[PDB]
């Protein structure tokens, strides 16, 4: 319909009154602009004056009613925060912004058994009251008409799900910074959607009233600084950093030296003039960078000073220290996609299912009035259609796994227009894909510009525990990567000091001996720490002591490692360099940013010791060696051996899919049990990798024999009378293999496939009486404060219970229900006391 | 605006959103409308007088709206209401579906598996071909006890002993066809020297051009609302005012004898029931008319290759065009006045008696 | 509960798992039920020298989740640090 | 096989005039036999064949008495098949008469081919791996 648009008349004898209605409002009744114009006769040249008196007090309030729907009150501090009304999300207004935007994500769309999520272009829906009204006050003055929207943004808090239809959502804007630069004022807001009191997302946004300013006394800047690191390898760094009044420790004593300490500052500086400061402040906290490359708090950099042309501490640590960039880009970009979007015609249903009822994206006059283009579509909807379509394309429409979007307006955007984006993953932050997207119009100019945060996939990693024993084992990532060769380096030297070999070498070289001196100062303590190691076990309640290497004592003058190929195949040294190689893989990927927040992960025998040591740093690269190497010379004991080392135990691997088609694992179980408990031997089931094609048994090598040949008789063969049956064949192989001598050779059958190398049966009933002493060194190794609830807690898949780690009742008991232990049995029965 | 789209075809939408349900159903019942017309018009006919001269009628799923009206129809100004509620039913029908079950964009992940594997664009309706109805039916009950109650898919159309259709979410029948291609031999394997018993099945599965999952659960919610929508447009079928049989798409029985509501039975054909076209084709009849779209790739063609040998001739007023096989007629046949017209199909029971 | 005796008893719950797992089987074959079923994860990665657990996951996954991966569209992408390093590291061949 | 069928359907067509004797035999037949099925070629190629008035289905591989051949004579054997009866226009018996009493065929091979008991239509498919019925596959030169 037609609908007056502009009132020009005279107000008073003197003035020209230009009242410019708005017919689009909120309550659609018509808001109209007040332009006052003086009318001067005798200046016959430009008898029309503008005038500028009220002008911008008249602009605000016209937007004022267009947007905000609360009394108009300018003045209010903009420091003071500005919260929002609670917004109700709705299946029709969802539907509405979707359809308005062009987002056909499934995930928007109402669908059966099954919740609808809103889009998190939503939130600039949710809380523009509070974000808009944030650029009112009389304080940071200017022009409305003249607001360019310069950027947007949204941040989605980790662990917090996208939004979803139904919830109740609060808004909560602040102004990061307003400051005066020579072309005008520039105005950033953070506004904080939260959901049941937690915070969702955080929305920035940055304004820019176009003009010439100079009220520096309002004018103010938050900044968070990059995070610095600083490595203190001499005293001299630490006199520079006490000399500095900012650099406060709570424990002055504390030891710098040999320690990386972590800057992560914020910045609050009020402006004098467009170049110096009225006051600098500086404000953050300070932390080392403890063994398991965990970042502990230990001192605040406090920095208050008044006119001041920089911030010292900013330069100080740029010029000492290393920036950390989050971001870690790619060695190319991986190009996505180029989409094509057209702009519609009318910005009136985005205008209004967004609130945004900027008079310039819908009138013709205004847009004029304004000396633009013309009726130039919202920058939001340029946003938000090209964030839907990256939510299609690098995230493969999946709504929950874009976390972050920022987006720039470089240029303006008219209604109807072909708009090319092309999209690209430039980098990793965190574990999420940095997509970078660049959109540009008909005449192949940038219109659009920025960055997403696109989670991976669902990850686990699985670290192997029965790799390969190769020469040159992760020396290709240790010449490469740099975190890879830190993790190299720290065994090495721990292993250095403690035992007087290197790690890197054996890896290196694999030689087949190696003799540890023990000559001098240096090679008595190497000596001393050879003979402290002690494997203890439990019989008949008495904690008997087996000292591992016999030939060491006060007396020893070097150790003689025995192997038969080489030593880089014992089990001594191929575990410490398989979780070696492995933690610096893991680091190596975490340097890159390819690790995400929420993947899990899981482990394979000392495979799980490196995933505990990789993923949630329970425990350093110095207590990590230890374990596994203690472990792997607890091999070299835990078992009886001949004067030649070859012991009466071993482990075979057993294939049930070969021995028959309906061979299932409760029949291999059956086989395995009868046969042990038939024959008085060890034998058991350690390994079940492979639903009914990949198990592995160990015990006595003798009697993995008979569990070969009864297998083989089995497959050979079609097959209380089972029982009955069974034990008849499981006598025939005892007998048959035992006349054998003890150290024998395990044949290969037609399934079973014994394992090289391998001379004890671990993750068996066997290696049950030495859990306690062992329990106990694992104590000593692992720190309680270094075991993080947040990093283990539904990501750790345990080897004894095969479930998402929960510190949990059930949880607890579940390992009752494997394996029995007086502490589970404490905390179970004062699980009430610990719940309080 | 249809006469804007027809007057300027520069400006016509895209073949998506003509392809979307609210636009393709009336859109559909209007192109078969107007074959009707042409075929009255040109041979002289009243539509009254066509409709007696004719048998019966029926349809595949749409199509049974169209050839109601049709039996509705008494003359020519009666024609026009007819049409209109024809259109209107058609138009709630997929108003009403798309609002149930709009479409949405899928992953380009899925989008570019289906295209390098050599399968269409994924669509709410998969068309299985040289597979038989346990077999499809097998594949189905699989898909759904690994898929979600709300994500479930169901046979929706079975075109014949070794051709059916799948309809339910793009997803699910992506899933199904993932199964299919996995149980599925090369389509360039030579199997001649293999015993027939020990050969894998091959067999063809494409996604039909559809924009809505036609007669499945999805669309459950839709046939309330419709019913109780078109009441209120005041559009009606009754038994006494339809004069020839049509038979129902579902268990081929005439809708003249249902006791129910036919706009009822009607839309739960085409929105909840499937389509049993081999038990709806048991009518005997020596010509078959079919006015409905794709002409040699339309309902025509299909019910020609059901019933071929039984001696049913099928001709196609939907195009202009000649068989060289001359095994089914086109639009010629029909206004043809020599002996070229009256064409009978081979019966091999009779012929080769 | 308080978040010190929630770390102190997940270390004692840690440090048991850890002393009992090589005086108990590890149950391997749920671990994988776990991470791919009940987590539906879409790309495993196996950190070691060779591809034994990627392997086993490829191996098991064609075994039991095949059907179930097909119906719900689940691009299970099974990579191994020796050998896929690039597309671990999202460094593909120009 | 369904290309040997086109070939023959292509020289029918080729030659209108020219009487074509499309002897369709299944692998079950005697002698030198193929992979395909006795039954379900001929339900895909019936149409194309009568399509040409000049061929003649004559179907064998595996008949030996009036019984079994008057369900193909009558063309009622496709009813059970979810298929419209499909007449063809003669039999061939060669198996059948292989013991006649003008065959040269010696005394005792009639006597071991009338001991081979023989096998139903559905399981001739087992005779390349064991015998059934009596027969079994081998492979020529
Ligand atoms: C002993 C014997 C010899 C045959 N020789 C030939 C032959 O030389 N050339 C040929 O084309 N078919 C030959 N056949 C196949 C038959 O001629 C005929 O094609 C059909 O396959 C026989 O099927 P039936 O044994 O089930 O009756 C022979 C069959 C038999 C039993």
């Amino acid at each position: 319909e037609l609908k007056p648009t502009v009132i020009l008349k005279l107000l008073k004898e003197n003035i020209i009154q230009m009242e410019m209605i708005e017919n689009r409002t909120m309550d659609g009744k018509p808001v109209s602009l007040p332009l006052l114009y003086n009318f001067n006769p005798d200046n016959g040249f430009a008898p029309i004056s503008e005038v500028m008196e009220d002008r911008n007090q008249r602009i605000k309030e016209m937007y004022w009613k267009l947007w905000i729907d609360e009394p108009f009150n300018l003045d209010f501090d903009p420091r003071d925060v500005i919260k929002g009304k609670d917004f109700e999300i709705t299946a029709k207004e969802v539907y509405d912004f979707t359809h308005a935007v062009g987002n056909n994500c499934e995930d928007f769309v109402s669908r059966p058994d099954r919740t609808m999520l809103a889009p998190m272009d939503f939130a600039i829906v949710v809380g523009w009251r509070a974000i808009i009204k944030a650029i009112f006050p009389n304080t940071v003055d200017g022009d409305l008409l003249k607001l360019v929207h310069l950027s947007n943004g949204y941040k989605m808090i980790p662990g917090a799900k996208p939004l979803q239809v139904g919830d109740v959502v609060s808004t909560t804007a602040v102004i990061e910074s307003v400051v005066n630069q020579p072309t005008g004022k520039i105005v950033d807001v953070v506004g904080t959607l939260s959901r049941n009191g937690k915070p969702v997302m955080e929305v920035t946004s940055s304004f820019f009233y176009r003009g010439n300013y100079t009220d520096f006394e309002n004018t103010f800047q938050k900044t968070v600084e990059p995070v610095y690191q600083m490595h203190i390898k001499t005293s001299k760094d630490i006199a520079v950093l006490r000399s500095k009044e900012w650099f406060q420790l709570d424990d002055e004593d504390f030891d710098l030296l040999n320690k990386t300490l972590t800057f992560e500052t914020e910045t609050e500086v009020t402006f004098k003039n467009a170049n110096i400061f009225s006051s600098v402040k500086c404000f953050g906290p300070i932390k080392v960078e403890l063994p398991t490359k965990e970042t502990v708090e230990i001192g605040i950099v406090d920095y208050e000073a008044g006119a001041s042309h920089g911030n010292p501490v900013v330069d100080f640590l740029k010029r000492n220290g290393s920036t950390l960039e989050q971001k870690v880009n790619l060695e190319n970009p991986i190009p996505i996609a180029v989409l094509d979007s057209y702009t519609p015609s009318t910005n009136e249903p985005y205008a209004r299912v967004s609130g945004d009822l900027n008079p310039i994206h819908v009138s013709r006059h205004f847009a004029s009035y304004a000396n633009l283009p013309g009726t130039i579509t919202h920058g939001m909807f340029s946003s938000a259609s090209v964030r839907a379509l990256i939510e299609n394309w690098a995230a493969d429409s999946v709504s929950s796994r874009v976390r972050g979007y920022t987006c720039q307006f470089v240029d303006m955007v008219l209604p109807n227009t072909a708009l090319k984006t092309s999209i690209q993953h430039v980098g990793m932050i965190n574990g999420r894909k940095l997509i970078k997207f660049e959109t540009r119009n008909e005449d192949d100019v940038v219109v659009l510009t920025g960055e997403a945060e696109i989670e991976q996939p669902v990850t686990t990693f699985v670290f192997t525990g029965q790799g390969s024993q190769e020469q040159g084992m992760g020396m290709d990532l240790y010449k490469t990567s740099k975190a890879a060769q830190d993790v190299w380096n720290r065994a090495d030297n721990h292993f250095k000091d403690t035992y007087g070999f290197s790690i890197l070498d054996i890896v290196i070289n694999n030689p087949v001996n190696l003799t540890i001196h023990f000559g001098g100062e240096k090679g008595k303590r190497i000596r001393e720490n050879y003979s402290a190691m002690i494997f203890e076990t439990i019989v008949d309640g008495k904690l008997k002591t087996e000292k591992i290497f016999k030939e060491i004592n006060e007396h020893s003058t070097s150790y003689t490692f025995r192997s038969e190929k080489g030593l880089l195949s014992a089990t001594q040294f191929t575990q410490p360099a398989l979780t070696l190689m492995e933690k610096a893989a893991f680091e190596d990927l975490k340097s890159k940013g390819l690790i995400p927040a929420d993947a899990t992960f899981a482990g394979h025998s000392l495979g799980e010791y490196a995933a505990l040591a990789s993923l949630a740093d329970v425990m350093s690269i110095e207590s990590l060696v230890e374990v596994v190497f203690y472990r792997g010379m607890t091999m070299q004991v835990a078992v009886p051996r001949d004067e030649l080392g070859r012991s009466n135990y071993g482990m075979i691997a057993i294939n049930p899919g070969r021995v028959a088609a309906s061979f299932s694992q409760e029949a291999l179980q059956y086989v395995v049990e009868r046969v042990g408990k038939r024959t008085g031997w060890l034998v058991e089931i350690v390994n079940y990798n492979v639903e009914n094609q990949q198990y592995v048994a160990a015990g006595d090598l003798r009697a993995l024999d008979t569990v070969t040949n009864v297998l083989n008789f089995i497959k050979l063969q079609k097959i209380e009378e089972v029982e009955g049956h069974l034990f008849e064949i499981i006598d025939e192989a005892s007998k048959k293999s035992a006349v054998k001598p003890r150290p024998l050779k395990l044949e290969r059958g037609f399934a079973c496939i014994p394992l090289v190398g391998i001379s004890v049966p671990f993750h068996s009933t066997y290696l049950m009486n030495g859990v306690k002493p062992f329990k106990s060194f694992l104590k000593k190794n692992i720190i309680k404060e270094n075991v993080k609830v947040a990093r283990l807690a539904g990501k750790y898949i345990p080897n004894l219970t095969a479930k998402p780690f929960q510190v949990t009742k059930e949880y607890f008991q579940d390992v009752y229900d494997l394996t029995g232990s007086e502490p589970i049995k404490e905390i179970i029965d004062n699980w009430e006391k610990y719940e309080q | 605006n249809i006469l804007e789209w027809l007057e300027n075809p520069s400006n016509t939408p895209d073949k998506d959103y003509l392809l979307s349900i609210p636009i393709s159903c009336p859109l559909i019942g209007v192109i078969q409308l107007a074959h009707y017309v042409v075929t009255a018009k040109l041979l002289g006919f009243t539509p009254g007088e066509l409709r007696s001269y004719l048998k019966g009628a029926t349809g595949h799923s749409q199509g049974l709206v169209t050839a109601v009206a049709i039996a509705e129809t008494d003359s020519w100004e009666s024609f026009f209401v007819s049409v209109r509620k024809a259109i209107t039913v058609l138009f709630f029908i997929g108003v009403r579906c798309y609002e149930a079950y709009p479409n949405t964009s899928l992953p380009p992940s899925i989008l570019e598996d289906s295209l390098e594997n050599n399968e269409g664009v994924p669509s709410p309706m998969l068309s299985i071909s040289n597979l038989t109805q346990e077999q499809v039916q097998d594949y189905v009950n699989k898909t759904n006890s690994h898929l979600p109650a709300g994500k479930q898919v169901e046979i929706s159309l079975v075109n014949g002993a070794k051709n059916l259709v799948v309809s339910g979410p793009p997803q699910s029948l992506y899933g199904l066809n993932l199964t299919l291609r996995k149980a599925k031999a090369p389509s360039g394997l030579d199997q001649s020297r293999i015993p027939f018993s020990e050969r894998k099945l091959k067999f063809s599965n494409r996604f039909l051009p559809v924009a809505s999952p036609f007669h499945s659960h999805l669309l459950v919610p839709a046939s309330d609302l419709i019913n109780k929508d078109l009441v209120k447009n005041n559009v009606s079928f009754n038994a006494k005012d339809i004069q020839i049989p049509v038979y129902d798409t579902f268990d081929g029985s005439d809708l003249r004898v249902l006791s129910g509501s036919i706009s009822e039975r009607i839309v739960d054909c085409i929105i909840r029931l499937p389509v049993k076209w081999e038990t709806t084709t048991q009518f005997k009849a020596t010509h078959i008319l079919d006015f409905g779209p794709g002409g040699a790739s339309g309902l025509g063609v299909l019910t020609h290759r059901n019933k071929d040998g039984t001696g049913v001739r099928v001709i196609v007023a939907g195009t202009l065009d000649i068989n060289p096989d001359d095994d089914y007629g086109f639009k010629q046949e029909i206004f043809d006045v020599t002996s070229n017209g009256l064409k009978k199909n081979p019966n091999w029971l009779e012929e080769y008696h | 509960m308080k978040p010190e005796v929630e770390q102190e008893l997940a270390h004692i719950l840690l440090t048991e798992l850890l002393a009992y797992q090589f005086a108990s089987p590890v149950r391997w074959i749920e671990t994988q039920d776990v991470f791919l079923k009940d987590f539906n994860t879409e790309r495993v990665v196996e950190i070691g020298p060779s591809p034994t657990l990627a392997g086993m996951a490829q191996r098991t996954l064609k075994n039991k989740y095949e059907s179930y991966d097909a119906a719900l569209s689940l691009h299970r992408e099974i990579l191994c640090y020796s050998k896929d390093a690039k597309e671990i590291y999202y460094t593909p061949d120009p | 096989s369904i290309d040997a069928i086109s070939q023959v359907i292509n020289i029918a067509k080729a030659h209108p005039n020219f009487p074509i004797a499309l002897q369709w035999t299944g692998g079950r037949g005697g002698g030198h036999h193929s992979f395909e099925d006795a039954h379900t070629p001929m339900l895909q190629m019936y149409s194309k064949i009568r399509r040409h008035p000049n061929i003649m289905l004559i179907f064998g591989s595996g008949f030996g008495s009036a019984d079994d051949t008057y369900p193909y004579l009558t063309g009622e054997w496709s009813t059970k098949f979810d298929y419209p009866p499909m007449p063809f226009d003669g039999f061939l018996f060669g198996s059948r008469v292989m013991i006649a009493k003008e065959v040269k065929t010696s005394p005792d091979a009639k006597k071991c081919i009338a001991a081979c008991t023989g096998v139903p239509d559905d399981k001739w498919e087992q005779t390349y791996k064991k015998p059934t019925g009596g027969i079994v596959t081998v492979r020529s030169e």
